[PDB]
């Protein structure tokens, strides 16, 4: 099972080589506790170490949130978004909400996506979140279903995946946690599981700065 | 002379129903009202993009502003034809 090195600090030690490549990878968290960071730092990472574009598909924060936001770690990412590098493609809900008449599914969505691959030669993609998605739709079973239809056609394009959550089913599952300790943060990650390959067990200590930064391994 | 876009997956069984609904919608009820101009996302994606489009079938009124979205096969035929009303 090949694997596309994060080159998040101490990552690709405790997952052994980084991420399946040309498949989903789902970081699982409660709110806080770094999802988004993740997948932000997984295709900047990308574009500025190897040169791979990346897509950042946000269901939830306005694009001029994630680039103000990814500012502090020294991230500039409307200079990769001028270079052509990345895309951020706003899939946030429309203000005046979903009026529903008739059936319906989320092609629209997922060709938008697909096009967008080809069009800045994308082999990194984050998803955030999967769980707004869902949010967005009284229709859960239209919901399930096409985010299995687009895991399938990402990886069809060979593309390497992290959808975010807070439903979907994968064999490759990272969860982060972030505990209250007296008036103290302790995070964590776990490499639940990875597609039939070896990996490190258990929660690992790690600390934002510049990134996350993953150590005692 | 208000335009309305309806966005379709091509010949897919929801955007088909939609689209023959629309257009008898169109020349009965709705004899003089909008004109309709209409989107493929299997073959321009880009526009889809564009226009902040998620769900297929979704019917927009986009002239004159602001724009108004409905989504689905529109099977549900008084619900849009209140709709249409509203809009016009
Ligand atoms: N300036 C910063 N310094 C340190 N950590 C930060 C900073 N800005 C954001 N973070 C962390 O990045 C995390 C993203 O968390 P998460 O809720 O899981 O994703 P989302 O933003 O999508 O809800 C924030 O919750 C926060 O803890």
């Amino acid at each position: 099972v090949k694997k596309i090195p994060t080159m998040i600090e101490g990552f690709d030690d405790i997952s052994h080589g980084g991420l399946p490549q040309g498949a989903t990878t789902l970081v699982s968290g409660t709110s806080g506790t770094g999802k988004t960071l993740f997948a932000v730092q997984f295709l900047y990472n990308g574009i500025t170490i190897f040169n791979e574009p990346g897509i950042f598909v946000t269901f939830e924060e306005s694009p001029q949130d994630i680039i103000k936001n990814a500012l502090s770690f020294g991230w500039n990412l409307q200079s990769l978004i001028d270079q052509g590098k990345l895309f951020i493609l706003d899939a946030s809900p429309d203000p005046d909400g979903q009026e529903v008449a008739g059936d319906f599914d989320l092609s629209a969505l997922i060709e938008r996506i697909q096009y967008a691959i080809r069009k800045y030669k994308a082999t990194r993609v984050s998803i955030d979140s999967v769980t707004a998605v869902f949010q967005q739709y009284d229709a859960a079973s239209v919901v399930r279903r096409e985010i299995f239809r687009l895991a399938f056609r990402l990886a069809q394009l060979g593309v390497t995946t992290i959808m975010t959550t807070e439903e979907f089913v994968s064999d490759n599952v990272v969860i982060l946690r972030n505990v209250l300790e007296g008036e103290r943060r302790r995070r964590t990650v776990e490499i639940l599981k990875l597609r039939g390959t070896t990996h490190m067990k258990g929660e690992y200590p790690f600390t934002i700065n510049n990134g996350i930064n993953i150590f005692d391994y | 002379t208000a335009v309305l876009k309806l966005y379709v997956a091509g010949n897919t069984p929801n955007s088909v129903r939609a689209l023959k609904t629309l257009n008898n919608i169109l020349e009965k009820e709705f004899k003089g009202v909008y004109a309709l101009k209409v989107i493929d996302v299997l073959k321009n994606p880009q526009l889809a993009e564009e226009d902040k489009i998620l769900a297929t079938p979704t019917l927009a009124k986009v002239l004159p502003p602001p724009v108004r979205r409905i989504i689905g096969d529109l099977s549900n035929r008084e619900k849009v034809l209140i709709a249409l009303r509203l809009l016009a």
